[PDB]
């Protein structure tokens, strides 16, 4: 009955081509006869992104939950039965999608990269929501597309992040040794790439830390947010991915040397949330990784503080605390800020008021901790390196704490920390 | 948590070293923001008051800072008496700094505990103290308590009078002591006594600082106590003309500006005449600028109507319109513009051209130097240009002509501003297209090599005014525009904004040309789908440009070609949706356009079916098929009108122009349906006279103007054919098809809400949460929600209601119809509902949240929330029911 | 404050998330 | 110095039992969690019966004792109920009790089974476990012709520390270190010991190599509920109850600290 | 029971025009006409409406609040008069 009905409307729309997409709209609206709508989209073509990709992408990734479930049931049923008889129109649309995949493949070009990302999000929707189990040829060409090298344009960054998150989400599509080593060599080439970071490096560092800390649910949420849909994952394949990742792709040395190269979150605050490079640097600093692998972090901390905006992101104060504690370790320790840098920062070019408040909190906490930890010096006279008295004379402590008192609500724990530092260390300013 | 954090803060408090105590105390308000729980707030403030009582003065200062920051959480204090009692105890300390901090504490607590008479006595005794810090703290606390307590204000006014008149009080203390009197607005005799005191102050203490402070606080007091406003105005004018000091005159200007900003209607003709005399008389251009700013502020309001042919105001404004200084000229010509657009006397006809040539001179003056003050004066003059061309439309040809002749020579910023002004003028009247279009086009050629910064914005504004000027198709001109974009822009954001304006003004072919160029250079797939969908919509609308009047086969062909690209575009745009920023309005708007074009195609097909399917041998009736399909078309168009209506209602965040555009779509659907009815279905009983006051049809755009013109033509054509013919004649078909073709000929005009979302809002709608409930114990539900906001809450529409409607159904009919309208009062509403489920099945609960704005318009905006409730009886009740059922 | 064209689409300097993201992704 | 970071890994979530793994925690914490499962999870069971007719061969105490052991669906009622001693009513009030009635007369010449269906509740949420909608009901007593059983019984909140009927669990399979790496148990002949189900070892090995630095780190649970509460609810209620026990002890300790200093 | 006291200022004939209205958290608006004996007139121009008012319902899932509010009735047809006060209600099953 369904076959006869679909043949009847196929013949009707073949007799009246101008109203074919109207009938496709009726199919979508009534959630009835999905195969007819797919066939009408296919039969219509008998420049740029194809109409079929737009249609099935809007079906699977649109906000309409009922249409999503209805089409997912259609995809699952067509996949399960008939043992690939190629008579059902599902296989016709699979063939056309495979035609588009091969056509986009050459690295990728300036005009084809965004189309490739649209195709990858379509396959995201298919494998994740629709439960489609691809053929080995389909997976092979998908992997060929994934590992392609875009020309480092922002579309390239988006496409590479999409491909990486698809590798994480559907690692069950690898299931072969040769594609596994293809994946790892592509990953290593991505690591050595530098133009991508200036983002992709942020999420790469994030997934490295999640894997090292075995925070897989965070990986699931990150990949789901990146692709733009919720997917069932079955993290066992992700556990194998974690073992290969933390073993060869990311050890502590490469992740530290990459974390310093990650850009600082520009204009951060409590407004922008979720895990950030500040969290990753802080967790790495808590593990004393930068001094263990002889990795300079001072410039990153200075740049991060300089880029802070007017509300206070909560991780900055613990970051400064652990960083200062990292400047005080006997055998080897991180370097302090260079006297010049504070001088210019505080000078009378322009900097955020939070930048001044954080660097001032750094200076005051640093000197207080220096006077506190002196019982376990075990190092040369110049090793603690207390700041010059002239440096203190240049800093306007009272003026900046007046400013902090003015903008108290934004800063949060910073104003309280500054008041404690001022009361303990500069009582003559607390008259 | 709450308790954990409070315990940590108390631990910091007991620490006994000052640093940790101060840290904890100043940490308290952040805790209040974290957990606004009144038990926590009360206990925390009790601990703060206890550490305040015993603790050095710096700790007390930190506590004072907390209380000043946490003023709102003071309302949630229960043990007010104990808290204040232990705060108040330290007023007996012999240490004057401790007394000062205590007085400031009571001043911070004046809101929650006014009329605490011992506190009043402490303010009064500390007022005449010797320590300077204690006296200042007493003054501050007196200010707060006078703002709060009427009894304190009347008690303290005499003390303040004798304190100023006292001689041991130094001048600076007198100066701080005067503006307590601005809080004597509780009573009429109180205000009158304070006014008498202030008069004594200005006469007996004529120093510049003290007259400034006294006559400024007298202004504020008369502003609050409205009875004294006219005598305050006349005092200020008297001081403006008489007192020679520039500081006194400047204050008189600024606070008269304050009064004119708040109560312009109380200004008399005598006051305006006196101010005009002052402005004419003064030689100082800064003073002239100030009181002319006051005059412009008055002229904006109804005070000019109260002021009224030739007069000192008119002589002033003519004289100052051509002033050497730019600011005086700008204000004077604003005054001229306001007077011109207000009245319609026969002497004003000579005044309008004076105003026009004044605006001309301002354009010649302010269009070269590019200073920020020049930008201010240019904006004032251009807003005046827009105002008097809109208000006096017979004077717009000369306005546009001088704008055209000046656009060649002005700098880039002046070009941007004049293009904005010209775009407004052109949007308000359509009779000047091709000519000025050619001049702006020959201007457009030389934009490729103007500068590097303002070049992009100038290109956007110039293309915008080109599109507003244009009302037809252009090919070589579009080639020139596209060549300019490829040659000099190479950016895309400028191209995207220009394409946006092209879509807005209905120039869709060149918009398709630009949108197609932007597909390659985008980076995310969502924006790729969005730009592709815009390209398809623009191409689809341009397909309707090829329509022709009285050619219905061409109409069918063009509508089919349009619908194909429209369907491709709506598929692509649905692909553009994302969890964040879901294109709800764009999806629904395009879908209603889809359904409207399909309805038009069906109606034209049926009108052709009148002759393509003659009736049977049946001896309305005798035209059964055509009548039934007319009826189906009628139902379809009414449903389309209803869907445009609920789309309007779901568009709470949209700007007024987008709502009017959607309203026009709905009205076109209603027009077609009514034409069907009155020509075919019910002609006899549709005896309606189209006696609407069409003269006041203030069209806000050229697109809307064409919409009203075509509505009027279709309606009068229908009226001319009310009962002339049998309802299935070919003339009915011709009328309906011509209505469809004329409606489609005016191209679609997308609007701001399609492209650009502002003033977002939403409801979380938390409520008590497959839920069983005893049938007898009927459900008690708590429903609450917060109103989210994107940037400013009240940009377009203000929300003060939530008309939560809730219903119920069985076997998931309509048994629990009930609703409550709640004012949120803190952007958070909370209410309860009682729900009956005597039926022992499963009931689904559907709860809605419509919003009534300030004007009373209801917007179905809030989320549709559904839960399932299982209803059942206890086994004992079930068992006795079974025993009793037989 | 004072505005020439009351209904101007370029007035809003800081835009919503959609237009901000589209701007950054095309201002290059 | 400070708390651990205990992660959870659940392997089975059947409607009758839950099997889960807790890592990064002490042995004492895990064992106390097991003890709180058994003895400190309040449920509702019958603890007061009034027999006004019993012609059955089983005497009154027999019937009452059997009634107390019948499990009742304690889900979400125990959260809001109160202990009977803690309630202000002079009787069993609804805010602290659930009334059950039974009146079975065997007027037939064939044997009557007084199943758990005859326990009629005054509330629908709490009922005998078998009554929830396959499986047979609990037999209170068998009745021949002429014998009756009339009783009104009340169910109150209570925990296993007072009586076994308030135990929500039936078998708490707690196990750690299956491969005997810590050597907390010594096998004289380790080869003839069957491997545990959570063993990470192969068939060749008898026990794992000893690890001196190792401490009990991974704990294996299997909490089998008797049906009164969901096993996941049993675990969560146990955690909350242990936490509130510690909170009460901390409050009392702080009071004594105040009274002392 | 619910004892209700209100101070009514500048009303001519409160005992024939002032109606107490209660709103259960549903459509029910049970309106009460107090007897003329409870309208006292302790001072000129101001009254005292010392009235006991009775409420009832069936069992509720938990406590909720009923809005009790003064009304003013004119020659039929009535208007709100005062600020609606809500009072919590706890109907416990017997
Ligand atoms: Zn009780």
């Amino acid at each position: 009955g369904g076959r006869r009905r679909t043949d009847a409307l196929r013949f009707l729309c073949k007799m009246n081509p101008s109203q074919a997409l109207k009938v496709r709209g009726m199919v979508v609206e009534e959630c009835h006869l999905p195969g007819l709508g797919v066939a009408l989209t296919l039969d219509h073509t008998k420049d740029g992104v194809s109409d079929l990709v737009c249609f099935v992408s809007g079906l699977l990734l649109g906000t309409n939950a009922k249409v999503r479930t209805w089409f997912g049931t259609f995809i699952r049923n067509g996949q399960q039965r008939k043992r690939e008889t190629s008579s059902s129109v599902l296989w016709q649309m699979r063939r056309q999608l495979l035609l588009e995949l091969m056509g986009i493949l050459p690295g990728l070009k300036e005009e084809h990269v965004v189309k490739a990302s649209a195709l990858l999000r379509l396959y995201c929707a298919l494998m994740g929501i629709a439960g489609l189990k691809p053929t080995e040829e389909e997976a092979e060409q998908l992997l060929q597309l994934m590992t392609s090298r875009p020309p480092a344009t922002p579309a390239g960054v988006r496409f590479v992040s999409l491909s990486f998150c698809m590798l994480l989400a559907f690692s069950t599509l690898v299931s072969t040794p040769e594609q596994e080593q293809l994946m790892v060599v592509w990953l290593s080439w991505m690591i050595k790439e530098e133009a991508y970071f200036e983002s992709f490096g942020e999420m790469l560092l994030l997934v490295a830390m999640y894997f090292h800390s075995n925070q897989l649910s965070a990986i699931i949420d990150l990949v789901c947010s990146t692709l733009g849909m919720k997917i069932v994952i079955k993290p066992s394949s992700l556990s194998r991915m974690k073992t290969i990742f933390t073993q060869e792709i990311f050890t502590e040395q490469v992740v530290t040397a990459h974390a310093v190269r990650v850009p600082v979150t520009s204009n951060l605050s409590a407004n922008i949330t979720g895990f950030l490079p500040i969290h990753c640097i802080y967790q790495l600093l808590r593990s004393r990784s930068f001094t263990k692998h002889k990795v300079s972090i001072k410039d990153w901390i200075y740049r991060q503080l300089c880029e802070t905006s007017t509300p206070l992101h909560p991780q900055l104060l613990p970051l400064i605390d652990v960083y200062i504690n990292s400047i005080l370790t006997p055998a080897s320790k991180s370097n302090p800020e260079a006297t010049n840098q504070p001088v210019t920062e505080q000078e009378i070019q322009r900097f955020s008021i939070t930048a001044q408040l954080l660097v001032l909190y750094y200076i005051l906490s640093y000197e207080e901790a220096l006077l506190a930890n002196t019982k376990t010096l075990a190092a040369m006279q110049r090793k603690p390196k207390s700041y010059s008295s002239s440096l203190m004379d240049q800093i306007p402590i009272k003026f900046l704490i007046r400013q902090a008192q003015g903008l108290q609500q934004e800063l949060g724990g910073l104003h309280s920390a500054l008041l404690r530092l001022l009361a303990t260390n500069y009582p003559h300013l607390c008259i | 948590d709450a308790n954990s954090a409070l315990m940590e803060l108390d631990k910091g408090l007991r620490s006994g070293k000052l640093g940790e105590q101060c840290e904890a105390v100043v940490r308290f308000p952040r805790l209040f923001q974290k957990y606004p729980f009144p038990i926590l707030i009360n206990s925390a403030f009790l601990k703060l008051a206890d550490v305040f009582r015993v603790g050095n003065n710096f700790l007390r200062l930190c506590v004072l800072k907390v209380t000043q920051q946490s003023e709102k959480h003071l309302e949630k204090i229960l043990n007010v008496d104990e808290f204040v009692k232990r705060i108040f105890s330290v007023i007996h300390s012999n240490d004057p700094v401790a007394r000062a901090i205590t007085l400031r504490m009571l001043g911070s607590l004046a809101s929650i505990i006014p009329e605490r008479k011992n506190a009043h006595h402490s303010i009064r005794q500390s007022l005449d103290s010797h320590d300077n810090v204690e006296v200042e703290a007493a003054v501050f606390a007196a200010a707060n308590f006078s703002a709060q307590s009427k009894d304190f204000a009347v008690g303290i006014c005499n003390k303040i009078s004798e304190m100023i008149q006292g001689l041991a009080t130094p001048v600076d203390l007198k100066l701080k002591l005067i503006p307590i009197l601005q809080h004597m607005h509780h009573d009429a005799i109180l205000a009158s006594s304070a006014r008498q005191l202030l008069q004594q102050l200005v006469t007996s203490y004529p120093s510049t600082k003290m007259v400034i402070v006294s006559l400024h606080t007298f202004t504020l007091l008369a502003a609050s106590s409205l009875v004294d406003t006219p005598k305050q105005i006349q005092l200020l004018l008297q001081y403006l003309k008489n007192d020679p000091r520039k500081a006194v005159k400047r204050l008189a200007i600024q606070d008269l500006k304050l009064l004119a900003n708040k109560t312009p209607h109380t200004w008399s003709r005598e006051n305006i005449q006196a101010l005009c005399e002052c402005a004419l008389q003064t030689p100082y251009d800064s003073l002239k600028l100030g009181m002319l700013s006051v005059l412009s502020t008055l002229s904006g309001t109804i005070a000019i109507k109260h002021y009224f042919r030739s007069s000192d105001l008119v002589k002033l404004a003519q004289e100052c319109c051509y002033h050497n200084n730019r600011g005086i000229a700008a204000h004077g010509v604003r005054v001229l513009t306001n007077i011109t657009v207000s009245c319609q006397e026969k002497d004003l006809l000579a005044l309008e051209q004076d105003a026009v040539f004044g605006l001309e001179s301002l354009l010649v003056l302010c269009s070269q130097d590019d200073s920020p003050g020049a930008q201010a004066t240019l904006k004032i003059a251009l807003n005046c240009m827009v105002k008097l061309a809109k208000g006096r439309p017979h004077l717009s040809q000369s306005v546009v002509e001088t704008l055209l002749t000046q656009l060649h020579s002005a700098q880039d910023a002046a070009r941007i501003l004049m293009c904005h002004c010209l775009a407004a003028i052109a949007m308000q009247l359509p009779v000047l297209g091709d000519g000025m279009l050619g001049d702006l086009m020959e201007l457009y050629k030389v934009i490729g090599r103007s500068a590097t910064d303002k070049q992009q914005e100038l290109l956007v504004s110039l293309a915008t005014v080109i599109f507003v000027a244009s009302q037809k198709a252009l090919s070589v001109e579009s080639k020139a525009v596209i060549k300019q974009q490829l040659e000099s822009v190479s950016n895309g954001w400028t191209v995207y904004r220009i394409a946006r304006q092209a879509s807005r003004m209905g120039n869709h072919d060149m918009a398709k040309e630009l949108y197609q160029s932007l597909l390659t250079q985008v980076a995310s797939e969502h924006f790729y789908f969005w730009l592709n969908s815009l390209k398809e919509f623009s191409h689809a609308e341009q397909c309707l440009t090829g329509l022709q009047e009285e050619n219905y086969s061409s109409a069918l062909s063009c509508i089919a070609e349009s619908l194909k690209f429209y369907h491709k575009g709506i598929a692509s745009l649905t692909a553009a949706s994302t969890p964040l920023n879901p294109l709800s309005f764009q999806c629904e708007f395009v879908k209603l356009r889809i359904d409207l074009l399909q309805a038009f195609s069906q109606l034209i097909c049926t009108c052709n079916s009148l002759k393509t399917s003659p009736p049977p041998a049946i001896a309305l009736q005798r035209c059964g098929r055509i009548s039934n399909q007319m009826k189906q078309s009628m139902e379809e168009f009414r449903s389309l009108a209803s869907r445009y209506g609920d789309l309007y209602q779901a568009s709470f965040d949209a700007d007024s122009a987008t709502l009017r555009n959607v309203e026009l779509q709905q009205q076109s659907c209603l027009l077609i349906s009514h034409a069907i009815e009155a020509l075919i279905l019910d002609p006899e009983s549709a005896s309606f006279q189209e006696y609407g006051s069409t003269g006041t049809a203030h069209a806000d755009s050229e697109y809307e103007r064409r919409m009203m013109s075509v509505y009027n033509h279709v309606l009068e054509e229908v009226e001319s054919l009310n009962r002339k013919y049998t309802p299935v004649s070919y003339m009915h078909t011709a009328c309906l098809c011509n209505a469809i073709i004329a409606l489609l000929k005016v191209p679609l005009s997308f609007q701001r809400y399609f492209f650009q979302k502002l003033q977002s809002t939403s409801i979380k709608l938390a409520l008590s949460p497959p839920i069983a409930v005893q049938n007898n114990q009927q459900l008690a539900l708590k429903v609450e929600g917060v109103v989210q906001h994107g940037s400013k809450p009240g940009l377009f529409r203000k929300i003060q209601s939530v008309c939560l409607n809730v219903s119920s159904t069985l076997q998931s009919n309509m048994t629990n119809e009930m609703e409550q309208r709640v004012e949120p009062h803190n952007d958070y509403f909370s209410t309860q509902f009682l729900l009956n489920f005597a039926i022992l099945g499963t009931h689904n609960i559907t709860v809605e949240s419509s919003v009534k704005d300030a004007n009373g318009i209801v917007w179905k905006t809030g989320p549709r929330t559904t839960i399932f409730v299982k209803s059942l009886e206890d086994p004992y009740s079930q068992q006795i029911r079974l025993q009793q059922q037989q | 404050d004072v505005s020439v064209w009351e209904e101007n689409w370029e007035d809003d300097i800081v835009q919503d998330d959609f237009n901000q993201q589209l701007r950054l992704e095309m201002f290059r | 110095p400070y708390a651990n970071q205990p992660t959870v890994r659940i392997t089975e979530l059947t409607d009758e039992n839950v099997k889960f793994i807790i890592e990064n925690t002490d042995l004492a914490v895990a064992n106390s969690i097991r003890r709180v499962f058994i003895a400190e999870v309040p449920i509702i069971a019958i603890d007061w019966v009034q027999i006004d007719a019993n012609s059955s061969v089983l005497h009154d105490e027999f019937i009452a004792h059997r009634l107390g052991l019948i499990p009742l669906t304690s889900d979400d009622i125990v959260d809001k109920l109160q202990y009977s001693r803690d309630c202000t009513c002079e009787e069993f009030c609804p805010e602290c009790s659930v009334e059950f009635t039974l009146d079975v007369r065997c007027n037939e010449d064939q044997t009557r089974h007084v199943t758990s269906r005859d326990l009629i509740s005054n509330s629908p949420r709490v009922i005998p476990v078998t009554s929830r909608n396959e499986q047979d009901d609990i037999l209170i007593v068998k009745l021949r012709k002429g014998q009756e059983l009339r009783l009104r019984a009340y169910a109150k909140k209570g925990f296993g520390k007072e009586h076994a009927k308030w135990n929500p669990t039936a078998g708490v399979a707690f196990e750690y270190d299956p491969d005997n790496a810590l050597r907390h148990t010594v096998y004289p002949k380790p080869e003839e010991w069957p491997k545990s189900e959570y063993s990470e070892l192969d068939e060749d090995e008898s026990q794992a190599p000893y690890d001196p630095n190792g401490k009990p780190e991974r704990f294996y649970y299997n909490v089998e509920s008797c049906g009164s509460l969901r096993p996941e609810t049993i675990v969560l209620s146990a955690l909350s109850g242990l936490k509130k026990k510690l909170s009460d002890l901390q409050t009392q300790l702080s009071h004594e600290i105040q009274s002392d200093v | 029971a619910l004892d209700v006291d209100a101070t009514l200022e500048h009303v001519q004939d409160p005992q024939n025009t002032v109606k107490v209205q209660v709103l259960y958290p549903d459509g029910q608006a049970q309106m009460i006409h107090p007897k003329p004996a409870d309208f006292r007139n302790p001072g000129p121009g101001r009254h005292r409406l010392i009235t006991q008012v009775y409420l009832s319902h069936t069992a509720w899932t938990e406590a909720c609040q009923v809005e009790v509010r003064l009304l003013l009735a004119y020659n039929e047809g009535t208007i709100p008069f005062s600020k609606p006060v809500k009072v919590y209600i706890m109907p416990k099953p017997a």
